[PDB]
DNA sequence: AGCACAATTTAACACTTTTGTCAAGC
DNA sequence: GCTTGACAAAAGTGTTAAATTGTGCTATACT
């Protein structure tokens, strides 16, 4: 009942392919893809070419196409073969393997049997470049970009290396100079590097109460502050309406109390149609009319 | 105080998507559904320079001149010319 | 080792390269931490931390072991010669 | 906090200010904010106080600088641990016990003179139950 | 792994328009 | 009560350099 044994059970059906056959079969797609590009030109340039031999042509394409799955469905050994290896790395086999086959396509597109390599020669580095970077791209739940996954394993193996070489885990600057950045980037990268933890995960060591339910939740509306902020609200508006009506009308719009925006001096001015310099004046006046003792002995303890 | 402009999917279906009044809306809009839309305004100005993947012929085309494919073509049509009517 | 050994040209191989001694570190650091062997010393009274030492574990389950009692060798209980 | 003060539940023991913003703070915020010329700070309090229902002395605190020395890991860079101790008088609720396996709460304590005492006028302890 | 190269984001900076302020005055 | 101009700080805006990021690629043979 396992997926992966079946998808095994069904690429050994194939047989590999020996040297002669995978020249011959590489032949046939490139002719192919020729032949099908060759009668698409003609199109653009108005040309026309003996029915009988526009009709090999297409044919050509159709086997081109048989010889390129039939390349593929041979090779997928190999593409397990090389996704053994890194396993246990965060991604599944089947992904790895899925992924190998992209690279193992793209091994097929590039080929070139002029060369007289066996085709397992070339293919392994597409295949292995393929598994490797898909793992940089899906493996971390935070995506971190390739050059960065990069440097991180360098880090990694600088800090090996260094680690067998000292007898004891270097320090940043040895781990900087070794790799030649500043000991604060090491130190950023390896911030980069950790890996989240689960929230499912269950911490009640007696009592089986998951980590999720301990987070306190900082934006909640705080139970005092929604009434104390209306009780200040209040307080507010009656010490404006000791104000000028003119004079209120500013400070709210200065700090947008009525609509929510401020306002720039040029823009209450307008609404007043008054220059914006006189509305910085009156601003003055009524700051200290506010500062005056009696209406912000309250307001202090607010 | 705001503008509703309408956007229309590649299978019909059109989304209303309210903006501000004093902002320049978009030409195309990523909907609800998962694909572009297209402003049933004016403008629409641009497709912004969309640049062609690169395929198939363009790997064979830059290891293989066009020489060597004809060639590899006429290796081909002759092999097929044998069996009509031909070699039997 | 046997896959880092295998897979190479041969005579570049060094015991080193060969070999990181990440696992052996990690099951170490591993073992005293998330194990139920391994227990914070439970000390409020010299008592606790000396009857703490001592105890016996099984995969009834838990006890503490006799006074005189003097394991052996292979750590069978033998008692007083 | 300094070495040898007294601290109740909420108090500050170290200070500590972490960055903020962007504040976008209320107008009715600000409007006080300019009325008593406190500049509304970039920065957010995060401080650490005794929690709820703690009080004692500070005994010692231990400070770790990344600034000289100190491997504090990755990220931090500085590190203060307060020590608070407490003289814990014996109190009606705590448990006590003998070592036959009887324990019971203190429910009560009554002053020396009315307690029932010796003919030499030596009070007893305790009074166990039956 | 590691590098090359292109594509795109981010910084940097100049330079221009705004927005807040001053002193002096209608 | 209010406006003017000089003026400097501040916030936008366009132009460029730097950085970050993404994709392609590596040819003994190896299933």
């Amino acid at each position: 009942a396992d997926s992966v044994r079946a998808y095994l059970k069904q690429i050994g059906k194939v047989a590999l392919l020996n040297a002669e056959e995978e020249v011959e079969l590489a032949k046939r797609i490139e002719a192919g893809l020729y032949a099908t590009q060759k009668l698409a030109e003609l199109a653009e340039k108005g040309e026309k070419l003996p029915v009988q031999q526009r009709r090999d042509m297409q044919w050509i394409c159709r086997d081109g196409d048989r010889a390129k799955n039939h390349l593929l469905e041979a090779n997928l050994r190999l593409v397990v073969s090389l996704a053994k290896r890194y396993t246990g790395r965060g991604m599944a086999f089947l992904d790895l393997i899925q992924e190998g086959n992209l690279g193992l396509i793209r091994a097929v597109e590039k080929f070139d049997y002029t060369k007289g390599y066996k085709f397992s020669t070339y293919a392994t580095w597409w295949i292995r470049q393929a598994i490797t970077r898909a793992m940089a791209d899906q493996a971390r739940t935070i995506r971190i970009p390739v050059h960065m996954v990069e440097v991180i394993n360098k880090l990694g193996r600088i800090q090996r290396e260094l680690l067998q070489d000292l007898g004891r885990e270097p320090t940043p600057e040895e781990l900087a100079k070794e790799m030649d950045i500043t000991p604060e980037k090491v130190l950023e990268i390896q911030q980069y590097a950790r890996e989240p933890i689960s929230l499912d995960q269950t911490i009640g060591d007696e009592g089986d109460s998951q980590l999720g339910d301990f987070i306190e939740d900082s934006e909640a509306v705080v139970a005092v502050d929604a009434v104390s902020f209306t009780l200040l609200q209040d307080q507010l508006q009656s010490v404006l309406e000791t104000l000028s009506e003119r004079e209120a009308g500013v400070v709210r719009l200065r700090f947008g109390l009525t609509d929510g925006q401020p306002r720039t001096l040029d823009e209450i001015g307008q609404v007043y149609g008054v220059t914006r310099e006189r509305i910085r004046q009156i601003e003055s006046k009524t700051m200290s009319k506010l500062r005056h003792p009696s209406r912000s002995q309250v307001l202090r303890d607010y | 105080p705001r503008q509703v402009a309408r956007y229309r999917t590649d299978n019909g279906e059109e989304f209303d998507v309210p903006f501000a009044d004093d902002a320049e809306i978009p030409g195309t809009w990523l909907c609800r559904n998962g694909l572009e839309g297209t402003l049933i305004e004016g403008d629409v100005p641009e497709p912004k320079k969309v640049k062609p993947p690169r395929t198939h012929w363009d790997m064979l085309l830059e290891r293989r001149s066009v020489e060597e494919l004809e060639e590899l073509l006429k290796e081909r049509l002759d092999l097929i010319k044998a069996k009509r009517r031909g070699t039997g | 080792v046997r896959e880092r050994m295998t897979t190479q040209d041969v005579e570049a191989i060094t015991p080193q390269t060969l070999i990181n001694i990440r696992p052996v570190v990690a099951a170490i650091k591993e073992f005293f931490g998330t194990s139920q062997l391994s227990q914070f010393m439970d000390q409020n009274n010299p008592l606790s931390g000396l009857t703490h030492k001592r105890r016996l574990l099984a995969l009834g389950l838990i006890g503490s072991l006799s006074v005189y009692a003097r394991v052996n060798p292979f750590g069978f209980i033998e008692t007083p010669d | 906090v300094r070495i040898g003060a007294e601290v109740r539940d909420g108090d500050i023991l170290v200070g500590k200010v972490t960055p903020k913003g962007e504040t976008e703070l209320t107008p009715e915020e600000r409007l006080l904010r300019a009325i008593f010329g406190e500049k509304a700070r970039e920065v957010r309090d995060t401080s650490l106080k005794v929690p709820h229902g703690e009080s004692g002395k500070v005994i010692g605190i231990r400070v770790f600088s990344r600034e000289d020395d100190d491997e504090l890991p990755a990220g931090v860079n500085e590190l203060v641990r307060v020590y608070v101790a407490q003289k814990r008088k014996i109190s009606d609720g705590d448990k006590l016990a003998g070592r036959h396996g009887n324990k019971g709460v203190i429910g009560k304590i009554l002053p020396v003179e009315d307690m029932p005492f010796l003919p030499d006028g030596t009070p007893v302890d305790i009074i166990l139950n039956t």
